[PDB]
């Protein structure tokens, strides 16, 4: 889950009140060695009927269906992984699949084509192993919260289009601002050096969202 | 209903 480590890391940075530094040195908290491998570059909320489709920054695609099963298409365009509710994984391809999966494969194909023709790709200015899948997601009035199977939590804010990619394994957070600058910080260094009021506010929201994920599981 |  790693959610508990993330909650600890966020409560700690927020307790340091990072936007009340006599001198904020936010740039000094950047750490290129913590750039995340995976984040969600596009998503499509079709959850009143089928579910939530998304694209990862490596151009792989996934759907978390409303029955809480998952189908992941690797970025070779053919290799598939199916994950049942309990997490049981099967490996298959579009060319060779059980007929029971035809409907769900058809739906993933619709999502994938749409996200290849339409949306802007978050983090596109930044460059077949274990792909994470979408464990859970929810949306508020101000944001959509995405929880990946490798423990990263991504929060996309609707009103100003900024995004947080939180990785508890590196104890790091990546902030994509309005201008689509992509900046990766070590959370302990934001504790040390501070940050602007805007990012401090998103990090406060982030803690509350991680708390929600922890209080919501299974 | 879809991203940025």
């Amino acid at each position: 889950c790693h959610l508990s480590d993330l909650l600890q890391q966020l409560t700690s940075v927020n307790a340091s009140k990072p936007s009340e530094r006599g001198l904020v040195r936010q740039e000094e908290a950047e750490d290129p060695a913590c750039i995340p491998i995976f984040w969600v570059s596009k998503w499509v909320d079709y959850s009143d009927k089928y579910g939530l489709g998304y694209q990862l920054c490596d151009n792989s695609v996934g759907v978390l269906f409303n029955d809480s099963t998952r189908l992941i298409l690797y970025n070779d365009g053919d290799s598939l992984q199916y994950i049942e509710r309990d997490g049981t994984e099967s490996y298959l391809t579009v060319s060779s699949h059980p007929n029971s999966l035809m409907k769900k494969i058809t739906l993933l194909n619709y999502f994938r084509n749409y996200m290849s023709e339409h949306l802007l790709k978050a983090g596109a200015n930044i460059t077949l192993a274990r792909l994470p899948y979408l464990r859970t997601w929810f949306r508020t009035r101000s944001a959509i919260i995405l929880h990946l199977s490798n423990g990263t939590v991504q929060i996309n804010f609707f009103q100003d289009h900024t995004k947080l990619i939180l990785c508890p394994l590196m104890a790091a957070v990546t902030y994509i601002n309005e201008k689509r600058d992509f900046q990766t910080y070590r959370l302990s260094l934001l504790e040390e050096y501070g940050c602007c009021k805007e990012l401090a506010s998103r990090l406060r929201y982030a803690r509350t969202m991680v708390d929600k994920l922890l209080s919501s599981r299974s | 209903l879809h991203s940025t």
